[PDB]
């Protein structure tokens, strides 16, 4: 690997650099590298892995959905053929996101997850590689889409069977995960029912323990709460 | 699109 | 290269779909494909190609600007010696800033320039030399970096006696020559009054021939000459 | 940031 010359700590260094240069590519390219050291991550170093990778993945999930769009009017009936540009280029870019999300899988599985035994790793990290399989799903429509469905599914319910043992309520990372298994349900697994109650028991049970945290807890946990009543709002 | 974090 | 197998006609529809998508790099890397077919740029393809390398640049000068001012704070008295992070990752950035600099330079050297005969495709080209040695300008500390302001100032004014000659002073590409070697003279040459002695004539002058043109060539032109007073409102 | 196109 093209960082194993460099310090772990001049790599987190360096990734708080690129991500206030908005360099999220070169942000992750430094993550990878302090992930490949073999020392687990701190609370601080597992934001920025997290941050580094939704940037970009992220950006190639926008760019996917303009390119699918338009193959997809370039399918209706009347649509002029314009040969095999568009596919092309819609390959090219998911191949792009796949290489990125089987990047972040293979951290997680070499070996973040199995070294990862305090309920705020092992829950943050399972959400990871749901999150990274669900991505992977948007793109699915092959022999094995069931299964990559699966992956994310089994991810996300392992992460939250330790997350409502081992965490509060209102904790960041249960909320998180609770926000974006929600999101799962919805988008990948066809069950909106499921997303729904999920959203709205977590926002309930949530409520009912803010008044054990400071302000400054209250903030956190009320900022993601937020999101779980936005989805309801669309979804309702 | 729907929130995730 | 890597486009060499592509079609000319398959990387301009690739190129489109890129600048759809907001990817610029796959956009600036299709349009070099077509440019090495060797062939003349129509005024299209020119946009297309300007546009690309336009949005890949901006965003390394503002990454470099970000990182270029952490650097600057580091070496204010008192600050705590961090080591050679800041330094070298700002290199990195600069670095491949100057590889793309280079790379537009290469395209217009080899050979788009020398075929261009018609004043708005020569301008263009011209204006885009003098464009690209200013980005390398503003990151130069070396023995070079006096020869690189000339090469920049040598390309703006061939382009500037060509568009005085042979094109209408309400012509978007003199209207954007000119604003862009008034910030040549602002921000590079220390020459604050040609700047600003410049972005007036050129405004003044496009002003009084307005009368002449279209609703659209009107729009047009007025969109940049907005671009003139914004700055001469800066400056002044 | 003085304005360019
Ligand atoms: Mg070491
Ligand atoms: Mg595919
Ligand atoms: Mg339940
Ligand atoms: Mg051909
Ligand atoms: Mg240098
Ligand atoms: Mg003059």
């Amino acid at each position: 690997g093209a960082m194993g010359s460099m310090e772990r700590a001049s790599l987190i260094q360096k990734a708080k650099l690129a991500e206030q240069a908005e360099r999220y590519e070169d942000m992750a390219a430094f993550m990878k590298g302090a992930v490949e050291k073999g020392e687990e991550l701190s609370c601080e170093e597992r934001n920025l892995l997290s941050v580094a990778y939704k940037n970009v993945v992220g950006g190639q999930r926008a760019a996917w959905r303009v390119l699918s769009s338009i193959e997809q009017k370039s399918n209706e009936e009347g649509s002029e053929e314009k040969g095999p540009e568009v596919r092309e280029y819609r390959e090219k870019v998911e191949t792009e996101l796949q290489g990125v999300c089987d990047t972040v899988l293979g951290l997680l599985d070499s070996h973040l997850i199995k070294e990862a035994g305090d309920a705020e790793s092992r829950v943050f990290y399972l959400k990871m590689k749901g999150d990274y399989y669900r991505y992977l799903a948007e793109v699915a429509t092959g022999d094995d889409k069931k299964r990559i469905i699966d992956s994310a599914r089994s991810a996300y319910q392992e992460a939250m069977d330790i997350s409502k043992k081992e965490m509060p309520p209102t904790n960041p990372i249960r909320l998180g995960l609770a926000l974006n298994f929600s999101v799962f349900h919805y988008e990948i697994a066809n069950s909106p029912e499921e997303a729904i109650s999920l959203a709205k028991t977590t926002f309930d049970e949530a409520m009912a323990d803010l008044h054990t945290l400071s302000e400054d807890s209250y903030k956190d946990s009320t900022l993601i709460m937020q999101l779980l009543r936005d989805n309801l709002t669309l979804w309702t | 699109f729907p929130a995730t974090v």
